[PDB]
RNA sequence: ACAGGUUUGGUCCUGGCCUUUCUAUUAAUUCUUAAUAAAAUUACACAUGCAAGUAUCCGCGCCCCGGUGAGAAUGCCCUCCAGAUCUUAAAGAUCAAAAGGAGCAGGUAUCAAGCACACCUAUAACGGUAGCUCAUAACGCCUUGCUCAACCACACCCCCACGGGAAACAGCAGUGAUAAAAAUUAAGCCAUGAACGAAAGUUUGACUAAGUUAUAUUAAUUAGAGUUGGUAAAUCUCGUGCCAGCCACCGCGGUCAUACGAUUAACCCAAAUUAAUAGAUCCACGGCGUAAAGAGUGUUUAAGAAAAAAAAUCACAAU
RNA sequence: CCUAUAUUCAAUUACACAACCAUGCAAGAAGAGACAAGUCGUAACAAGGUAAGCAUACUGGAAAGUGUGCUUGGAUUACC
């Protein structure tokens, strides 16, 4: 806070500026960043090792831009799916590519940021978005003829009861609370789950920064 | 004083304790420079065995050796403590008997 | 409806110390503070700069300050609201009559 | 306290026992009184006796005195709204002034008791902690429970030492 | 309610005061008669001496 | 003290003396020390069974749901406690551990009648 | 303070010093066992090991916990909140930087002046007034963590860290040095907390349970220390002879020493007991002819008192 | 610049600077205190053998002496 003799620290500012600058200038190309040593299963850049459960899927499968580099327009309007989704969810889960912006420092051109519109468990989101976990090796491309076989969706309704009992004590508290104010109605108190809907963990999160309203 | 004057000075504050020979520590360790003898002050007389010690604080000071008889040579390390000897003017320290090179007084044999 | 000042001083009343700066009155404010040892009350004084738009202020006037929503400078957090007692020209707030000290300058019982 | 004319008014008790508590509209109270005249008398005793009491209970309110400006004694109250209360105290007694002020902008005894009731629900009986804020520290000290082993050493079985030396063998 | 009450109170006191001051004005004129008499007497005595 | 991030939480502070544990249920910032500063005390839980063979739990329900309503987070053991009380549904992990416990009792039953033979 | 000892041939007064109480460190002497609590010379330098990971790759975490009191009169209390984070649409909520100020806030005035420390204009500039702080302590100098559910600060050094010295335990253990000052190079994530995970769960020198230590309490298995002139509970016989020595203060020792040294008896504390050092406590709401103190004189300033009744003025040696 | 993005830079220059402090050591110098059963005196205390003292001046081995004003913290024993 304010004490009348307080010294003017200059270098505090200098280091902020200089650090931000050396950050922007040395900001790593994601070509080298997610680069992976397949023998040791170790990132050169971060020195990080990959989790045991991801090993096989790393050896045997391909990252997104590995399947998008050999596409003619670099794969616009194409449908893409993820191995994990195919194993867990029997309903269709795909990404439709809106933009693709590869990273060219790469000799083999395997890396880059993507965008699109997502269908998960058959439900479709109405907006464009940046796709998440591109660098992963789970990615697969669906062929043109099979496109209309995957996009084929059998629409089924949801059977989970809209309401459930309150937990035993809480129910008692509510009962007694309404007896006290002279409400005689013995209609069971019910807990309404309409807004308690949550997406399974597989559902990809938006990388886009939030606009504050 | 008046109430204004007492307001203007604040209440009286107890002055911090002024620090003595051991610099506020309970003991000090020091090496013996010289062993000598000092006469007490006038009303009552003997000749009291003292030494000169150098203390871990680097300050050099006269110090007194309790008990009857002692063996102390230069270069002996002793441990000194704060009691002031009333006869001897100027001598504010006392050797601790029974530590390092000052041994406990030997019972007559 | 947000207009505020973070100051504790929202309204104060004080004497005008000096007018020397353009459009700015120096104002000595005084409060009672309880000396803890003697349990007695003494006057602590503190100065405030106040903004005077028309430069209305003689030295010695008792004056009322309102806290400024946005500080004009680092030292000016108040605007001068009213002049409560003009120096040596004082109109009794009780009877509305001119007075010099304890004397009435125009008697309140002589309307006509 | 010896020195002074009415020493009892420098005591914590005397200061406490005065009752006026302004509403929160009140910021500044200004007293204007005279050093002479019979009429002025009451106002003077007010400044001598109650102003200390008042101030003590309204520590945030600027109180300010002025001597021999106007021919007549008065109070002025400055509120937050900008409103200004003017109270003519003339032949009024010390007591009458305090009562009349308490009437205009005081706080009803209802108000004060509600406030202190909100302050006494602040320290809850069933909590645990430092003596400063709570009635009890451990639960070691509630009657039926298990006692602080710093008092009544535990049965060897509840000791972790014994459990560990059991699992080892 | 209370500000109005206070207002009416101040007005009450104001009228009381005006009464008191009229009274004081009267007593004061009486004093002026006395002083005018004495000052006239001594004015005379002085005039005589000097003459 | 000023922190970078972290959320409001309802956890257990551990008071007590060696071998005699005690807990103060507490609403605290997440990043602050276990036994340290807190926002509000909520309840207490005494793990050791008393003279009457009871574990005493105290819950200020009103304030608890005030904070849950501000989006405070619960600790797994506080969850377990509320659930036990019946103010929350049973925590799935309570149920599961119960089942595991049952199967252990079963296999020790069989192993007992197998060793007895 | 419920006070006591000590100024003198003596009495009274004034005035210091000391005793008696309580705690902590260290040391000496003594020491049986448990439990609990606490663990502390060092912002000097550090060998070795460990203290941050989780996770189907991204990510998210990684002085947060934990450490320390170096710096700074820092600051307490209180306004006002940008931002981050959580939740949810929003609204809320938690932590709250910067900016502030009713009040309170270490010593020193032999530190008494600081030397640009203010304001206006308006457009944000040109320009203009000549101010601002301060004996109600400015500006300096010294000392210093704290007002404690906690807070403030630091993170090898150069207030800072781009750079530069240079190669960092003020994480747990350890170790050199240094000091009067001395805990395990230990076991677990089983509980709480924290991180991450959708999750079972993993990690965590936080922490839990242990190890060490009379540091403190308590319980019993444990007896030793100090003292015996007065203050102040308690002494006898030898030895010494102003020597040797003793004492907190008064004082003791010059051949009949209850005061030294040892013995006999006693007193008092007791697993402790003395000593040393730091605290707690302690000065004046008392005084000023003779004891410390009315400042050689008057006037005004600042600041205060006015609290009820009146007054200014005549032989003589002011200047 | 038919989805869209990429990339660059941000260091100097002008001077002053151990004065000024603190902390040690020092050729040396001066004081105070403690100090003989020492040397020289007798200043004070009794009209202390010239009553003491204050300010100031000058002087003297040393206490101190003298001047000028001032003080009683001296007396003049009181029908003398
Ligand atoms: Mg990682
Ligand atoms: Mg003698
Ligand atoms: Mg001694
Ligand atoms: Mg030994
Ligand atoms: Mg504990
Ligand atoms: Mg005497
Ligand atoms: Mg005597
Ligand atoms: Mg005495
Ligand atoms: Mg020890
Ligand atoms: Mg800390
Ligand atoms: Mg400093
Ligand atoms: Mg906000
Ligand atoms: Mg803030
Ligand atoms: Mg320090
Ligand atoms: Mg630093
Ligand atoms: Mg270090
Ligand atoms: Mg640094
Ligand atoms: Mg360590
Ligand atoms: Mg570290
Ligand atoms: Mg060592
Ligand atoms: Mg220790
Ligand atoms: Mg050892
Ligand atoms: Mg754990
Ligand atoms: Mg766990
Ligand atoms: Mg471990
Ligand atoms: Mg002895
Ligand atoms: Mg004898
Ligand atoms: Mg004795
Ligand atoms: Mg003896
Ligand atoms: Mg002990
Ligand atoms: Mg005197
Ligand atoms: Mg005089
Ligand atoms: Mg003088
Ligand atoms: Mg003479
Ligand atoms: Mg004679
Ligand atoms: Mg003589
Ligand atoms: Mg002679
Ligand atoms: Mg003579
Ligand atoms: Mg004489
Ligand atoms: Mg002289
Ligand atoms: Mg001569
Ligand atoms: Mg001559
Ligand atoms: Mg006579
Ligand atoms: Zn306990």
């Amino acid at each position: 806070m304010a004490r009348k003799k307080v010294r003017p620290r200059l270098i505090a500012e200098l280091a902020r500026r200089v650090r931000a600058l050396r950050e922007q200038r040395e900001r790593p190309r994601d070509s080298q960043r997610y680069a992976l040593d397949y023998e040791t299963m170790m990132r050169p850049h971060s020195g990080n090792r990959l989790p045991m459960r991801a090993w096989a899927d790393v050896r045997h499968e391909s990252r997104l831009l590995q399947l998008l580099n050999r596409l003619p327009l670099f794969g616009l309007g194409r449908l893409v799916t993820r191995k994990s989704w195919l194993w867990q969810h029997d309903e269709p889960c795909y990404w439709r590519l809106t933009r693709v912006r590869p990273d060219y420092a790469a000799e083999n051109l395997d890396h880059g940021k993507a965008w699109g519109i997502l269908t998960f468990k058959g439900k479709t989101e109405s907006e464009a978005r940046e796709i998440e976990q591109v660098m992963y090796h789970d990615w697969r491309l669906v062929p043109k003829h099979e496109e209309e076989a995957f996009t084929a969706f059998t629409l089924v309704p949801e059977d989970t009861p809209l309401s459930v009992p309150y937990p035993p004590l809480l129910r008692a508290m509510i009962l007694a609370q309404r007896q006290k104010y002279g409400d005689t109605s013995t209609e069971e108190p019910m807990l309404n789950l309409e807004r308690a809907r949550i997406d399974p963990w597989d559902y990809p999160a938006k990388l886009e920064a939030k606009t504050k309203t | 004083a008046t109430l204004n004057q007492m307001h203007r000075l604040g209440p009286p504050k107890h002055p911090p304790g002024k620090m003595g020979p051991t610099a506020g520590r309970p003991q000090l360790k020091g090496v013996v420079l010289r062993t000598f003898i000092r006469k007490p002050k006038k009303p009552n007389s003997a000749n009291r065995k003292c030494c000169r010690v150098r203390l871990s604080t680097g300050r050099e000071a006269v110090c007194f050796i309790p008990g009857e008889g002692h063996s102390l040579q230069e270069h002996h390390v002793v441990l000194v403590q704060g009691g002031r000897t009333q006869d001897l003017p100027g001598v504010k320290l006392t050797v601790v008997r029974g530590k390092y090179d000052c041994g406990h007084v030997q019972k007559k044999k | 409806s947000i207009a505020r000042s973070s100051v504790h001083a929202k309204w104060v009343v004080g004497k005008v110390i000096g007018t020397a700066m353009q459009k700015t009155a120096k104002v000595r404010v005084t409060r009672l503070v309880l000396d803890p040892y003697l349990l007695k009350y003494f006057n602590k004084r503190k100065t405030y700069f106040a903004h005077d738009a028309l430069q209305q202020c003689t030295v010695g006037d008792i004056v009322l300050l309102k806290a400024l929503p946005v500080p004009r400078t680092k030292h000016v957090k108040h605007e001068l609201a009213e002049i409560i007692f003009k120096v040596g020209q004082v109109i009794d707030p009780v009877t509305g009559k001119p007075c010099a000290g304890t004397t009435y300058l125009e008697s309140p019982i002589s309307p006509e | 306290p010896m020195k002074g004319r009415f020493p009892i008014r420098r005591t914590l008790q005397y200061l406490g026992q005065g009752d006026v508590v302004f509403k929160d509209s009140v910021k500044v109270m200004t007293v204007n009184y005279n050093t002479h005249g019979e009429l002025g008398e009451g106002a003077r005793k007010f400044v001598f006796f109650n102003i200390p009491q008042i101030q003590y209970k309204n520590p945030w309110v600027q109180i300010t005195m002025f001597k021999n400006m106007t021919p007549s004694p008065f109070l002025r109250f400055y509120l937050d709204s900008g409103e200004q209360v003017l109270v003519d105290v003339e032949s009024k007694s010390n007591k009458e002034i305090v009562e009349h002020i308490r009437k205009i902008l005081g706080k009803n005894e209802e108000t004060l008791e509600k406030e202190e009731q909100e302050k006494k629900q602040l320290s809850h009986p069933a909590h645990f902690g430092p003596r400063k804020y709570c009635l009890r520290e451990c639960m070691c000290e509630v009657e039926g429970q298990v006692p602080c082993p710093g008092l009544v050493p535990l049965p060897k079985e509840m000791t972790g030492k014994y459990k560990a030396a059991l699992k080892a063998t | 309610e209370l500000m109005a009450w206070n207002q009416a109170e101040n007005q009450r006191l104001h009228e009381l005061r005006l009464a008191r001051l009229r009274q004081e004005a009267l007593e004061q004129e009486r004093r002026q008669a006395e002083e005018a008499v004495l000052q006239a007497r001594e004015a005379q005595a002085w005039a005589q001496l000097k003459e | 003290r000023a922190y970078r991030g972290g959320h409001l939480t309802i956890r257990l502070a551990l008071g007590g003396c060696t071998n005699r544990p005690f807990y103060r249920i507490v609403a605290a910032h997440s990043k602050c020390p276990r036994d340290g500063r807190f926002v509000e005390q909520l309840g207490s839980y005494d793990p050791l069974p008393n003279s009457h063979g009871e574990k005493l739990v105290a819950l200020n329900f009103d304030r608890i749901r005030h904070w849950i309503g501000c989006g405070a987070h619960l600790s797994k053991p506080v969850e377990k406690l509320l659930g036990l009380s019946g103010f929350y549904p049973l925590h799935p992990m309570m149920i599961t551990n119960a089942e595991r416990l049952r199967r252990k009792r079963a296999r020790e039953v069989l192993l007992a009648s197998q060793k007895t033979d």
